[PDB]
């Protein structure tokens, strides 16, 4: 059974950073990627970026480059999100999914349950 | 991004057991050079995450019901629900895959009458 699993909900005051986990079991972590999907209250879906774990590949939606920031560890099949200089714009729930190989197949197949952070 | 694939959506209360189907446009043809059409369909029912109905344009997920079906051009899709049920009940969105970034449509939202 795959299973993500997301770190918990958080209050951020703005200008701080915060730092999101998504915990990937049940499969190889490193035969796939891991994407990260905004929602900010209300809103709609906004794509953040992928990390292959593998390759050490990463890919960002511009609009969020240099706010977000993508790791992954390997040794624990966790993918991480830090979040920097937060302001209101940042509250919403952040997802993470699993991103495929070539082919099209296990794109946001599997997804963690999100995680709300509110900048107060 | 002045470049990114723009997806627009179209708008619809459904009443239970009907049907609707949903349309989505992309600024630029999603088949790829593969032979793929790289359209997903999701439904994110309230308070839950996205789930991934439809792949590759016309692919139905795993453990997706058969209600749900996709179809397209390559610039216009949609999806068709059948029977609609209180379960369907959420915001449904399009997205792209064939360029970066990837790029979702608005949603569109699904209430049961
Ligand atoms: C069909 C075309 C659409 N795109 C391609 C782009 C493709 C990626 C290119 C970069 C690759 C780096 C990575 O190191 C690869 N390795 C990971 C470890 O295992 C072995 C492979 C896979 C990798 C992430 C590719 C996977 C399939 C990718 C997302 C493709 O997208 C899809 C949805 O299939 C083109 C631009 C937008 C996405």
């Amino acid at each position: 059974q795959v299973q993500l699993q997301q770190s918990g909900a958080e209050l951020a005051r703005p200008g701080a950073s915060v730092k999101l986990s998504c915990k990937a079991s049940g499969y190889t972590f490193t035969s796939y990627g891991i994407t990260w999907v905004k929602q900010r209250p209300g809103q709609g879906l906004e794509w953040i970026g992928e990390i292959y774990p593998r390759s050490t590949y990463t890919s960002y939606n511009e609009k969020f480059k240099g706010k977000a920031t993508l790791t992954a560890d390997k040794s624990s099949s966790t993918a991480y999100m830090e979040l920097r200089s937060l302001t209101s714009e940042d509250s919403a729930v952040y997802f993470c999914a699993r991103a495929g190989n070539w082919g099209g197949e296990n794109f946001f197949d599997y997804w963690g349950q999100g995680t709300t952070l509110t900048v107060s | 991004g002045a470049s990114d694939i723009v997806i627009t959506q179209d708008e619809l209360p459904v009443t239970s057991g009907e049907s609707v189907s949903i349309s989505c446009r992309s600024s630029k043809s999603l088949l790829y050079k593969d032979g793929k059409t790289y359209l997903n369909w999701f439904l994110q029912r309230p308070g839950q995450s996205p789930q991934l109905l439809i792949y590759l344009m016309s692919t139905r997920a795993s453990g997706v019901s058969d209600r749900f079906s996709g179809s397209g051009s390559g610039t216009d899709f949609t999806l068709e629900i059948r029977r609609v049920k209180a379960e369907d009940v959420g915001v449904y969105y399009c997205q792209q895959l064939v360029e970066y970034p990837y790029t979702f449509g608005g949603g569109t939202k699904l209430e049961i009458k």
